[PDB]
């Protein structure tokens, strides 16, 4: 919603245009939330495009 | 079309080192020194990153949007 | 050709950079043209080249 007039680079024009693996959200099943602390179940590199 | 996540021969994670490589191309680094700084010792990852063509943006230019 | 005429002609289509002459931005990019790679208007290209 807020960008320059030209905005030639796609970073300024669009948001979430590159779906990195950091957007993956672990959804606990049953009692997996209690067994596994927050932050343990996640993608390894967190930067894979 | 897009950079593969895994290397064909070895299997090292290479998809996450693509855009940063482009940054090294936006900087003054050449191909060899950038591939060395990225941590690619074996030549398979060097071939994977160097011989890859970025065709995803050319296709998105033709995307519906 | 006299040097004064050539100088007056080049002063209208070029600028002085480090003793050399570089063509003006609007000459390469007309008002109706656009970037062949991004499609941005020619005014932004002229501003960037300036
Ligand atoms: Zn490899």
């Amino acid at each position: 919603p807020h960008a320059a007039k030209d905005s030639s680079d796609p970073n300024e024009l669009y948001v979430n245009h590159k779906v990195y693996t950091r957007h993956m959200t672990w959804i606990p099943l049953g009692n997996q939330a209690d067994l596994f602390p927050e932050g343990t179940i996640r993608p390894v590199h967190d930067d894979i495009l | 079309m897009i950079i593969p996540v895994r290397c064909f021969t070895c299997g090292k994670i290479v998809g996450n080192k693509w855009e940063a490589y482009l940054g090294l191309l936006q900087a003054e680094y050449t191909e060899g020194d950038a591939l060395d700084a990225l941590g690619l010792k074996r030549y398979c990852c060097r071939r994977m990153l160097l011989a890859h063509v970025d065709l995803i943006e050319k296709l998105l230019n033709y995307a519906p949007l | 050709i006299d040097s004064v005429a050539v100088l007056r002609g080049i002063q209208k289509v070029a600028m002085l950079v480090q003793g050399n002459w570089v063509v003006k931005s609007d000459i390469l990019y007309p008002k109706d043209s656009s970037s062949p790679h991004s499609g941005v208007p020619a005014e932004v290209l002229c501003r960037g080249r300036d």
